[PDB]
RNA sequence: AAGGGAAGCGUUUGUGACCAGACUUGCGCCGUUCCGAUCAUCCGGUGUUCUCACCGGUGCACUCGGGACGGCUCAGGCCAG
RNA sequence: CGGGACCGAGGUUCGCGCAUCUGCAAGGAUGCUGGCGUAAUGGUCAUCAACGACCCGUCUUGAAACACGGACCAAGGAGUCAAGGUUUUGCGCGAGUGUUUGGGUGUAAAACCCGCACGCGUAAUGAAAGUGAACGUAGGUGAGAGCUUCGGCGCAUCAUCGA
RNA sequence: GUCCCACCCAUACCCCGCCCUCAGGGUAGAAACGAUGCCCUGAGGAGUAGGCGGCCGUGGAGGUCAGUGACGAAGCCUAGGG
């Protein structure tokens, strides 16, 4: 059940992100589309001379 | 576990950390199709776009 | 589990037991326990074979003795096993088990309206082939031709004459089965169409 | 999902131990509700509380 | 030697099998064993069986190595095949044929 | 003999020479770890001998394994070869010199009944 | 034992322990208490303190038999008596007696007061006591007698 | 390469004791199986004490034991190490006793009294988890070595002096009349 | 055996000489020829119910054991599809 | 859903799962077939070939050095012992501890036994004359492993105010 | 000079096998173990001066293997083997 509810968490909230985005459009508006809030680091120079 | 195995790639495996990975398929979540007219935007929206 | 059988023989007196015999003791103990290995969840399947193996298409064997030859695919058996036959009047091919990863599956197809498939069984049955192999191994010594079993010389001779009829129907076919294959100058297999 | 399923140790411990069954998920982070790989994505993806 | 309840299994003189079993108190005593001698002409099954006895009341931990180690004194016991002729490879088949 | 085991895997199959032993007939082949400041096998030049470490150790499984499978036991008396009367899957006889010719056949004997396996028949 | 040694450990390396720069020489640093105000000033000002100077005056012909006094603290007094007879008076069986310990027989002089005394009354024989130790004495019960 | 500040670090305390003592390698190997098959903290201690030196097992007196033993009588005193006797003491109390070694002098005068003078192996016995129990430490820092660690200026620590006198370690830097005080 | 202003050495093949192993069969079930097994008595030991001593076991497709020759299953060395 | 490559560790059942009255691709390779059964695989050595490879020890910031020692081989060749300290480890006894200067005895340079003194420790501090360690459950406060009759007691040790 | 595709390979990164080190678990009304053992899991691995641990070898002493040996000990030679 919980993975029902996830799966549709995830189809809901894309739509309404892109539902905003096409009303502010028909208004002529401007949706600031909001700063990502997780981010994936990878390191990828060594360990030598830091 | 001697072996690890990919659920990406073992349906099996996949299904002991996933249940809902059946139910996905055959209800095919992944192509749910729009329908309607879409709505375009205004001549307004262009000849603002440019300049 | 359990598998007892307590027969009671007579010697005289209806007395005795001499229990089952995978129930008595061993008569010699090991040292040792054997490794015992664990369960395997290898499950056999059965052989799926390319698109093209279509039974009566002609193939270009790539090894063996019959080499380069080109001969009629009779049936597909198992685990990549083919048996097949270049009629022995025509490049003189016997009946013979060839693997499926040894020919090339071309794009001529030969009919076998006549052939029965009653006795395309009976010899795809196994052991058919090397029934009499250890039997006949005879090499201790002016050398002779093994002779082909009659049995094998009048079942190859019932099946050559519906497809001999057929293969003679097309122009060059006869001809074409007859010849080897080889590769000249310029032949490049990777560019070359079947 | 993708790195979570394929490369996604737990840190059980202070040992790396694949995450190959919803046991481990549930046996440490069950304090805080998530019991399965699909509560371990969603966590991860929505900025969870925990 | 260490145990207080120990089975030993020896060949025996005049070709059967000897079992031996430490008694009560023999930390003390060293001559408290209990020795029982199988002819040569017993049956094989009937030793086993015998010596599975014996050694179930004690320790139960030895059933194997009490009943293995009767089977390898009597495999050893029995006529032995001499040996199978050795093959010579290279040189030394060279050499043989050269020589005779 | 040779009960079973896993195939008998050998991650390097020459032997470690010392540096320059070939070279110097004061130096012995027996190997010696270069202790010199300035030495290049040593600081592992490329090119150059392969210093002895672990790495190269055998499978525990395999460790002491004759190619049949056994493990030698050094034998010098007919009341030695009978303490592999148990053994006789996993050890292999071994005659040490020093045994006379008398004795070696009665070991030779002995061993055969207890089909145990002799390295130097 | 010499096969437990570090220079068992060592064979086959070149300094043998005591390094390649700055070699095991002879004697860097002087022989003995060398330089204990010139150059091994920072170890003997912070490990020996008061090791240079003089102080006190001299005793030319000090006997040491003169300094004897050996002493008793009164929290071992009843150490003295024997065990059979110490059961009695410790354990509270009152009676018309009382133990004479005579010190100087076992080898004390002085008695000083550290411990504390059960009340039942004790006779001491002592050369030197002190302060402390008459007046917990006292309070016991018990007699000092000061001999020679 | 990962970067890591320490590699094969290995525990700092002892797992086993250096003592060649068969009998203490079975009291171990009881204790092992005890501190492994029950819940109680109290077999894990009694184990790792097991192990410590005889620096880290410091003698106690049967004076500090009846010192800490109010008014925590009908509990069973636990020492890991050696009860020695206090001739200060002059009446012992009825006590149980539960100890690695005990004087002649102090086994005796417990016994006396009327009360146990047991081993730890004894004490496993009625008291396979310390259900009553009172854990008890002789002095560590009690001993004539650590008076003189940490010497230093200013530290009011022992010297390292082979005599006593007015000598030998009195006149400068212990004295401002001679240059300086420490 | 090799050798166009050094040689030696490491990784890896090819070629030539030499050589150690492994393998030869073994365990099971059913078919021929000779010996003592189930059980009970009588001493003596013992973990108190197991066994050794003598003795009735009487035995050709019946027991037990052993060799002789045949059949079948399983396992078994090296290289591979 | 195809084409290819490398790998098959583990070794009675147990588990997580999927399907359904079968089982499975789900806690690590099985099945079928063929040649040979010996120098065929394999190993050692010699040699050729591809790629690579400066002479060791030493002092030095830096040695292949146009820095020094080294023609070659065998044998010999360099952190030892005593006294006195100290820290740590093991052991015996433990407010004591140490027989062996000496005596008795002996299977006779061994082993065994004996005791008085003495050494160290149990009391320190003063230059010395000298004096010489409990107000108190040998104290109060905070932390504290462990125990708990669940309210508390609290070893060692540390910090602090005292006697 | 700039831009774009494809490809080559370090002892680096990923997966797998094996060695060792370190760390964390299991194993007795013992059918039970060189418990100083075995089983399971994870991480790590350069090194002069230096420190520590375990092992190999030599000359002797006590105990033991009822040890080997003139039917051949010790030594020595051996592009023979493990
Ligand atoms: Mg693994
Ligand atoms: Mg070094
Ligand atoms: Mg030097
Ligand atoms: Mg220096
Ligand atoms: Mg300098
Ligand atoms: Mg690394
Ligand atoms: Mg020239
Ligand atoms: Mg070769
Ligand atoms: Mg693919
Ligand atoms: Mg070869
Ligand atoms: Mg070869
Ligand atoms: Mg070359
Ligand atoms: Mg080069
Ligand atoms: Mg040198
Ligand atoms: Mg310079
Ligand atoms: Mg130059
Ligand atoms: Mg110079
Ligand atoms: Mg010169
Ligand atoms: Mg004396
Ligand atoms: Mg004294
Ligand atoms: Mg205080
Ligand atoms: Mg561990
Ligand atoms: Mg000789």
């Amino acid at each position: 059940k919980r993975a029902e509810t996830y799966v549709k968490e995830y189809r809901d909230v894309e739509r309404e992100k892109i539902r905003l985005q096409r009303a502010a459009k028909q208004d002529g508006s401007f949706h600031i589309p909001a700063e990502a809030k997780l981010i994936f680091l990878i390191r990828i120079k060594g360990i030598n001379k830091i | 576990n001697v072996q690890k195995k990919n659920p990406l790639r073992n349906k099996q495996v996949l299904l002991r950390l996933n249940p809902y990975a059946a139910t996905f398929a055959k209800e095919k979540l992944g192509e749910i199709k729009e329908e309607g007219k879409p709505q375009r935007v205004p001549a307004t929206f262009k000849t603002l776009l440019q300049e | 589990s359990s598998a007892a059988a307590p027969q009671t023989k007579t010697f005289g007196k209806a007395t005795r037991t001499v229990p089952h015999s995978s129930e008595k003791a061993q008569k010699w103990y090991p040292a040792e326990d054997e490794a015992q290995p664990r369960k395997v969840r290898k499950t056999i399947r059965p052989w799926s074979p390319r698109s093209t193996l279509v039974p009566g298409t002609v193939l270009i064997l790539l090894a063996g003795r019959f080499r380069g030859k080109r001969v009629v695919l009779l049936k597909a058996l198992d685990q990549g096993v083919l048996l097949v036959t270049g009629p022995f009047k025509i490049n003189g091919v016997p009946l013979r088990r060839v693997n499926a990863r040894y020919v090339i599956a071309t794009s001529q197809k030969v009919d076998l309206a006549g052939i029965d498939e009653a006795k395309i069984n009976e010899i795809a049955q196994p052991k058919y082939f090397t029934a009499e192999k250890s039997k006949e191994k005879a090499g201790e010594e002016k050398p002779q031709k093994k002779e082909v079993s009659s049995s094998r010389v009048a079942d190859q001779k019932a099946i050559d004459k519906a497809l001999i009829a057929n293969i003679k129907k097309v122009e060059f076919l006869a001809s074409y089965l007859a010849s080897s294959f080889t590769l000249r100058k310029g032949d490049k297999p990777h560019e070359m169409k079947w | 999902k993708e790195l979570i399923y394929k490369r996604g140790y737990g840190k059980v411990n202070k040992q790396r131990v694949a995450l190959t069954d919803n046991s481990i998920i549930e046996e440490n982070l069950g304090k805080y509700g998530i019991i399965c790989m699909e509560d371990l994505i969603h966590e991860i993806y929505t900025v969870g509380p925990n | 030697f260490v145990n207080d309840k120990a089975v030993g299994v020896v060949p025996g003189e005049k070709g059967g099998v000897v079992v031996t079993t430490k008694k009560a108190g023999s930390i003390n005593k060293p001559a408290a064993r209990y020795t029982v001698a199988f002819g040569a002409n017993k049956t094989a099954r009937k030793t086993y069986k015998a010596i599975a006895r014996q050694v179930a009341g004690y320790r139960s931990d030895l059933l194997k190595a009490a009943v293995a180690r009767a089977s390898a004194i009597r495999r050893s016991q029995r006529a032995v095949k001499p040996e199978p002729a050795q093959k010579l490879r290279g040189n030394a088949a060279k050499k043989a044929a050269a020589s005779a | 003999a040779a009960k079973k085991h896993v195939p008998i895997v050998k991650k390097r199959s020459k032997g470690f020479m010392r540096h320059q032993s070939d070279r110097f007939m004061r130096v012995d082949s027996a190997w010696r770890k270069p202790k010199g400041i300035d030495n290049r096998v040593r600081r592992r030049f490329r090119g150059t001998l392969a210093m002895p470490s672990i790495g190269y150790g055998s499978n525990k499984k395999t460790r002491h394994m004759m190619p049949s499978g056994h493990k030698a036991f050094l034998v010098s008396n007919v009341k030695d070869v009978e303490l592999l009367l148990m053994h006789n899957k996993t050890y292999a006889a071994e005659i040490a010199h020093n045994v006379s010719s008398r004795k070696r056949i009665e070991i030779i004997a002995r061993a055969k009944q207890l089909s145990v396996k002799v390295t130097n028949a | 034992p010499t096969r437990f040694s570090k220079t068992r450990k060592h064979r086959g390396h070149v300094s043998a322990g005591k390094g390649r720069v700055g070699k095991h020489r002879k004697h860097p640093g002087g022989r003995g208490m060398a330089g204990g105000q010139h150059h091994h000033r920072t170890n003997l000002d912070k490990y020996h303190p008061g090791y240079f100077g003089k102080v006190g005056m001299r005793h030319f012909h000090l006997l040491r038999n003169h300094q004897w006094a050996p002493i008793l603290n009164i929290e071992k007094l009843w150490t003295l008596v024997p065990a059979e007879a110490r059961e009695k008076y410790v354990s509270g069986a009152a009676t018309e007696t009382a133990p004479v310990i005579d010190l100087l027989s076992h080898g004390y002089a002085k008695l000083l007061g550290k411990g504390r005394l059960p009340q039942v009354p004790i006779v001491v024989r002592a050369r030197y006591v002190s302060a402390e130790a008459e007046r917990k004495i006292k309070e016991a019960g018990g007699v000092i007698e000061l001999v020679a | 390469g990962i970067d890591l500040r320490k590699h094969h670090e290995r525990s700092t305390h002892r797992k086993a004791p250096k003592s060649d003592n068969v009998y203490l390698k079975l009291l171990v190997k009881l204790y092992r199986f005890l501190a492994r098959r029950t819940d109680s903290a109290f077999n894990k201690v009694v184990l790792r004490r097991l192990f410590m030196s005889r620096i880290n097992r410091p003698p106690m007196s049967i004076s500090r034991i009846v010192a800490n033993l109010k008014g925590n009588e009908k509990k069973t005193v636990v020492v890991v190490g050696t009860v020695t006797d206090d001739n200060r003491l002059l009446t012992v109390p009825k006590v149980s006793v539960a100890a690695l070694r005990f004087t002649a002098t102090a086994r005796a005068r417990i016994e006396a009294a009327g009360g146990q003078a047991i081993t730890l192996d004894q004490l496993a016995l009625e008291k396979p988890t310390g259900a009553n129990t009172l854990l008890l430490r002789g002095p560590k820092n009690a001993r004539e070595a650590v008076k003189h660690f940490g010497f230093g200026p200013h530290k009011h620590k022992k010297p390292y002096v082979a005599s006593k006198g007015r000598k030998f370690e009195k006149a400068r830097g212990r004295r401002r009349s001679k240059g300086f005080k420490v």
